């Protein structure tokens, strides 16, 4: 061999390999075989907040800085309605204290 | 300050005292004897920038070309005997006694230079490589040694023109001849030139002195040569018993570097001045004041570099101002040496002791609380020192154009000032007096708003919005929008309801200082640089009147003391209404306008200097700085005529090329303001005087004279000249490579190159700006205000826009270059001579070749030779597929034309395409070029090479070299190219079988000099004998002397001019007294 | 070290050299009422900012 | 067959201009630059400033202006390409409103 | 930041430099396996309602 | 351009035509996924961002910025200057451009 690969072409590699991870299975709120539903018994507004901060820490964590450039949490814009998919709720509609 | 704090130390070495502190200490021993970064390097910059060396010369010979010996030529052998060849005898002969001899390209190889230029080019012989100088510039990615891009060979070889222009500059020193004594020619003069070895140089520099012995070629060459061009023919010397001033000589040199030395000393002598018009530059810039001497004599031609252009002049100062933008830092220590130079220069020296002795004169009852005469002290602080605030203030008059001098904000009357006060009448006395000595423009509306602001509730006047009001702080009007409508239409202002704004604006559109000049300097030998003013013109604020008599003494008729006279008439007017400020009593009001009245009356020279003797110091001072004095114009009292802005440009903006329509909108404004005492101006215009019995022509004689001991400013020329010649050659050279829009020519267009962005033109103006400041021994910044921008469209213009809009620029026009005339007249000889600096022109063919002829690969038989327009010939290109052959069937490939075809026959690649399949084509292709019918010519335009020589009595494959090179071929690099060439023979050889595979295109053979060279023939190989194409001096009885056919041939020998001058420093010619 | 003029007081840094000046026109009986009158109303709660809640707990 | 793209795209050419007010990221640059000049020219909007700045503003603006950022020219030609390049090997297909 | 400042390296060619990086990620391609996903997604849809 | 030879078969079976249709309703379908879920959208956009990073050929550094901005060391000298209010203000020494 006498060619140097310009971009890299182990870099451009071990970039596109984290690129080719499929979507994350979100299966709460969804029923399992026995009938019972898979969340976490809180409601959905609050878990789409607390999963929004959960996020903004993970993207602060994938860089190595400390503090997170790019958020996904105090955006400065209102969403007071934002429910994301949570287990307080059956397929019925009713509540799954029980 | 006080400074003493409580120290360590004791111990006088008299008077045997020990005490307090050291700071004590040596004030008491002298006593005994007394009465008994980017922003730093770009100020030292300005400061000294660092002088160049014009002046190399070159003793001993002036060549750039060698003639190296490549295989040596067999001395025994069973044909002929030994005592033929000349090698026996060991006869000095002038050209290498070899087989096969090629010229090579040296950068002078023999100079006996006293200053080495660190430029250079250095060739190998073809035999060894020549890759690295091709692979020098911009090859940060390639990974083999062996290997350069292709794609930029064009940038490779622009850099090593003009690294080979940069090598020879000099001028051809005279050394010293001696008669020959022996019979070889007619008592021609030789030329002796220095060094430890002399002993080879008297055969290479006179080839035609030699014996003519025998039928070899060089011998038939020097008897064929005519006798009497040798040596010295012609002389001029100008004294008895002194060095001849030039002589022309007959020796081995070629044109080319004979001409760059002879342009580069017309630029030299376009340059030269004499001592007269230095005597006279020198006292008509002195004014009279100080006095030199020339000699009037037969001199000995004086070489003296220094007269330059005014184009040059402005070009430079563009640069500077556009260096100086916006720092202040810069700036700040250009001043501070301004204010010391005339501190040592100034006649007055203020002395704080005459305001205090007048103002003790007062008369007040002391059953009073409020004390204006103290107010009046305690306000203005007489007993300070340091006014070098007024120095700077005075300084600032030269340098408008960047500083904008303004009044500090701690000299105003904090938030609005009352009338009824003191304190706020005395501090708009101190601003009446210190606002005409500024250069801001907006000094009056300052002074009248101050008035506005201590007038409020007392007079009322109409402002045109409810941001700017009466209320509104003075120092935020310092821009020519926020003039009051009121202040210039003086009627707004009723006289019966605010009568005392009413006649202060009447003042102020009167009795202000109006602008005058002086003229200072010669155009002459140094040329004028200024650009928005006339020629050797200096502009003032204030008026200038020339003194008559040289013992000056007091008379009150000058316009600052009719402001000052103005200024407290008006206060008398102030205090003189009993409705404006009714709590005081009658006695104290007429006493202290008695006050106001006296300081009237008070005697300084500050006035009297400031019109009649500071100019004169200016005028003196100017044509010895590092920056010349930059100005835009004076205007007192008109919003039509203030400057708004001044801004220089160093790009062009779009397609439009035209710099005055490019030039509105792409600019760099520059400029900044500084903060002035307003109290240090005001006390020092109240208070100044002269020695006590003084005479001016002596003390300016005195005080004249080492500034122009001093030498300094003709140094900062030949700086100036090589700044213009490399943001000429910048743009020259960016020009060859990237579509620009100056007119050039370009002969380097078959050399192929790659299409080059703005990252790659900065990058390759970097690299020229590292050589020139390798050559002509440069540390400090060159073309770095230029490489901040895009270096593909460049220009150098300026501007400053009137407040209507009226425009006014300045577009220098670039004077002549001998640099880039230089180049591009090494571009055009080299495009005419390519094979000597190791290029080969055309393309290669690679096919099997198996015979026994002796035809060499660099000058090929037509019959072999195919290309785009000869029939049974397949042209690949863009659609290149390749499909497998299957069950016998010969695999087969795509062509352009969308055809199919087998491998065999006649084919032609761009290069690009076999980097882009530079191992898919290998296993498809390597079988069959070597066994096969496949024959591929690779079109590449350019290529540098290497020469193998076989003996042609063997068997010889060329498959190892060949394959070599397919395979080191990459998409980012190609090796040299190897050519299998065989040896000249003197007598009859056999005939072996010789397999070739890459041959050249056209002819490539002009490196070659000489075949046997000691020979009476050469049989079976390459022929060539002495080229007499080359010596047309010697050759031709016809031809005159300087006679160069230099586009084509560079003659390797012809007349050379020997100069003798000396260069002694203007001091050491020219003197004072 | 650098030390003042009136009072002679030697300090060291230049910048306090300045403050301790500011910290030192009209006669003394028009000074003695001027410092007399801003001490008055140095600490009135007129000129004072910036106070706190009570945590009230009363006035319903 | 469309990608969207929230700016307009030009044919990839290496040598152009890197001062080209035909680019439209390049003159909305310009043309900031200008309003902004146009602002601090008269001293209209600014009292309270004791000092003449606007020399100094204007200066640096003309700097910002005039400046050798590669990023618009990028833009305009050799990112759309290169997101019609990675488009349609993504895991999750893009999924673009107008 | 990133849009005023930002070059090019300063021998760049497009051909060399797209192919270089066009190669190995079109080497990791998965698209096809997606198809095959794609089509039993929608079979799984129609057979569920 | 690519190539893929092959030699002439029938039984070769390589199943991957599909329709628009499909391709569409598993579109969908991963739309569905998501739910204002935000870990379910950040590592996707992220890893682009990575492998755009690791292809492009523009790299930036903010030292032109730097070196167009002459002035340095002004503000604790003086209390205001423009030039160096807009480089503090820049910042050019952070290079994380996420
Ligand atoms: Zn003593
Ligand atoms: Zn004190």
């Amino acid at each position: 061999e006498h060619y140097k690969a310009r971009p890299g072409i182990a870099s451009v590699q071990k970039a596109t390999e984290s690129a080719e991870l499929p979507m994350k299975n979100n299966d709460e709120g969804t029923p399992d075989k026995r009938g019972n539903t898979k969340g976490a018994l809180v409601n959905e507004h609050v878990e789409a907040r607390d999963e929004a901060d959960d996020a903004t820490k993970k993207q602060a964590k994938d860089t190595e800085k400390a503090k997170a450039q790019v958020t996904y949490s105090d955006t400065g814009i209102n969403n007071a309605n934002e429910l994301s998919r949570s287990g307080n709720v059956d397929n019925e509609g009713g509540s799954n204290q029980k | 300050p006080p400074t003493a704090s409580s120290g360590h130390g004791y111990q006088c070495h008299v008077c045997s005292a020990v005490l307090f502190s050291p700071l004590d200490l040596d004030a008491h021993v002298a006593s005994h004897g007394l009465h008994g970064d980017v922003e730093n390097r770009k100020t030292a910059q300005l400061l000294h920038a660092d002088t160049p060396r014009l002046v190399t010369w070159d003793a001993g010979l002036c060549t750039s070309f060698k003639i190296v010996p490549i295989v040596p030529a067999q001395v025994p052998q069973d044909v002929l005997a030994y005592t033929f060849f000349t090698s026996s005898y060991a006869i000095q002969s002038p050209f290498p006694e070899a087989a096969v001899s090629r010229i090579v390209v040296h950068t002078r190889w023999a100079s006996n230079v006293d200053f080495d230029r660190d430029s250079s080019v250095i060739m190998a012989p073809p035999t060894e490589n020549n890759i690295h100088l091709f692979k020098q510039l911009l090859n940060t990615e390639t990974l083999s040694v062996r290997g350069a891009n292709p794609l930029m060979f064009r940038a490779n070889v622009l850099h090593m023109l003009l690294e080979f222009v940069l090598d020879n500059l000099y001028l051809n020193r005279h050394t010293g001849f001696s008669q020959d004594h022996t019979p070889f020619t007619e008592g021609a003069n030789l030329r002796s030139l220095p060094g430890p070895d002399a002993e080879k140089w008297y055969s290479i520099m006179y080839p035609t002195r030699m014996g003519t012995p025998n039928v070899s070629k060089i011998c038939n060459f020097v008897a064929s040569c005519v006798r009497n061009r040798v040596g010295r023919f012609d002389r001029a010397q100008m004294m008895n018993g002194a060095m001849s001033e030039w002589v022309d000589v007959f020796e081995t040199s070629d044109a080319l570097t004979v001409s760059i030395r002879g342009r580069w000393m017309a630029r030299l002598a376009r340059m030269n001045i004499n001592p007269t018009e230095i005597e006279w530059a020198l006292t008509e810039c002195a004014q009279g004041y100080v006095t030199v001497t020339s000699p009037y004599a037969p001199s000995v031609n004086r070489l003296m570099p220094y007269r330059i252009s005014n184009a040059e002049r402005q070009i430079s100062q563009i640069i500077r101002v556009m260096n100086i933008g916006n720092n202040a830092t810069v700036i700040q220590p250009v001043l501070q040496d301004i204010s010391v130079l005339l501190q040592r220069i100034s006649p007055l020296q203020i002395d704080p002791t005459i305001i205090s002795n007048t103002m003790s004169t007062v008369s007040e009852s002391t059953t009073q609380t409020l004390s204006p005469a103290s107010s009046i002290l305690g306000k203005l602080r007489p007993s300070n020192s340091d006014f070098s605030s007024f120095r700077v203030a005075l300084a600032g008059w030269l340098y408008n154009g960047v500083v904008t001098t303004v009044i500090d904000d701690s000299s105003y009357p904090k938030d609005g000032g009352s009338v009824t006060s003191l304190e706020n009448l005395w501090d708009f006395f101190i601003l009446a007096l210190a606002l005409p000595l500024t250069t801001d423009p907006c000094a009056p509306v300052k002074a009248f708003m101050t008035l506005a602001n201590m007038m409020v509730g007392f007079e009322t006047i109409p402002m045109d919005n409810q941001i700017y009001t009466q209320s509104r702080r003075a120092s935020a009007f310092s821009t020519p929008h926020t003039w009051p409508r009121c202040f210039m239409n003086i009627q707004l202002i009723s006289p019966i309801d605010a009568p005392i704004l009413r006649q202060w604006a009447e003042i102020i559109h009167r009795y202000w200082p109006n602008p005058s000049q002086i003229r200072y300097g010669t155009p002459n030998v140094f040329g004028s640089a200024n650009l928005f003013t006339p020629p050797e013109v200096l502009l003032l604020p204030i008026d200038h009147q020339p003194a008559n008599v040289t013992t000056p003494t007091l008379d009150f008729t000058n316009e600052l003391t009719n402001w000052r006279a103005r200024v407290c008439e008006l206060m008398k007017n102030l205090v003189d209404n009993q409705r404006y400020q009714p709590g005081w009593t009658q006695s104290l009001v007429s006493s202290m306008r008695g006050t106001l009245g006296k300081l009237k009356l008070i005697k300084s020279m500050t006035p009297m200097y400031l019109q009649q003797l500071a100019p004169v110091e200016l005028a003196v001072i100017a044509p010895m700085l590092p920056f010349p004095p930059f100005q835009v114009p004076y205007v007192r009292l008109d919003r039509d005529r203030v400057p708004t802005m001044v801004g220089v440009t160093r790009q062009s903006r779009d397609t439009i090329t035209q710099p005055a329509l490019s030039l509105s909108t792409t600019n760099t404004t520059v400029g900044v303001p500084l903060a002035l005492d307003a109290r240090a101006i005001t006390v020092a215009l109240l208070s100044g005087k002269y020695p006590p019995d003084l005479v001016t022509n002596v003390w300016y004689a005195d005080a004249i004279y080492p500034m122009y001991a001093d030498t300094e400013v003709f140094s900062n020329l030949q700086r100036d000249v090589i700044t213009c010649e490399a943001v000429q050659t910048l743009v020259t050279l960016v020009a060859q490579i990237s579509e620009t829009q100056y007119p050039v020519d370009r002969y380097l267009d078959w050399i192929p190159s790659l299409r080059a962005s703005a990252a790659t033109a900065a990058t390759f103006a970097e690299w020229v700006n590292t050589s020139m400041k390798t050559a002509f021994d440069l540390s400090d910044m060159l073309l770095e205000p230029l490489l901040s921008g895009d270096p593909r469209m460049t220009q150098l213009a300026i501007q400053y826009q009137q407040y209507n809009g009226r425009t006014f620029n300045v577009i220098p026009e670039m004077p002549g270059s001998v640099i880039a005339d230089c180049v591009q007249l090494t571009a055009e000889v080299f495009n005419h001579e390519y094979n000597l600096f190791g290029i080969a022109r055309g393309d290669i063919i690679i096919g099997r070749v198996q015979s026994t002829h002796l035809w060499s690969p660099l000058a090929p038989p037509p019959d072999l030779v195919f290309d785009r327009d000869t029939p049974g010939v397949h042209i690949f290109g863009r659609d290149c597929r390749i499909s497998f052959g299957m069950n016998g069937a010969a695999p087969m490939i795509r062509d352009e034309t969308g055809m199919m075809v087998p491998f065999e026959g006649n084919w032609i690649f761009p290069l690009a395409l076999w980097q882009m399949n530079t191992r898919y084509f290998n296993q498809q292709f390597d079988a069959w070029i070597k066994t096969g019918e496949l024959r591929i010519r690779i079109e590449m335009g350019a290529y540098p090479y290497m020469l193998h020589y076989y003996d042609p009595r063997q068997y010889a494959n060329a498959w190892n070299l060949t394959s070599a090179w397919l395979e080191e071929i990459t998409p980012t690099s190609i090796p040299s190219v190897p050519f299998m060439v065989p040896i000249s023979s003197d007598h009859d050889i056999s005939s072996a079988p010789a397999v070739q595979y890459i041959i050249s295109t056209e002819y490539n053979d002009r490196s070659l000099f000489c075949t046997n060279s000691s020979s009476p023939q050469t049989i079976a190989g390459p022929d060539k004998h002495i080229p007499v194409e080359r010596y047309n001096i010697l050759t031709n009885p016809d031809a005159p002397p300087t006679q160069i056919q230099l586009p084509e041939v560079v003659d390797l020998y012809n007349v050379v001019t020997r100069y003798a001058y000396e260069t002694p420093p203007i001091t050491a010619v020219v003197m004072g007294v | 070290g650098y030390q003042c003029h009136v009072c002679s007081a030697v300090l060291f840094s230049p910048l306090d050299l300045d403050a301790h000046v500011a910290s030192h026109l009209t006669s003394s009986e028009i000074q003695r009422h001027i410092t007399e009158f801003i001490s008055s109303w140095q600490n009135h709660p007129i000129v004072q900012v910036s106070a706190d809640v009570e945590n009230r707990k009363t006035a319903q």
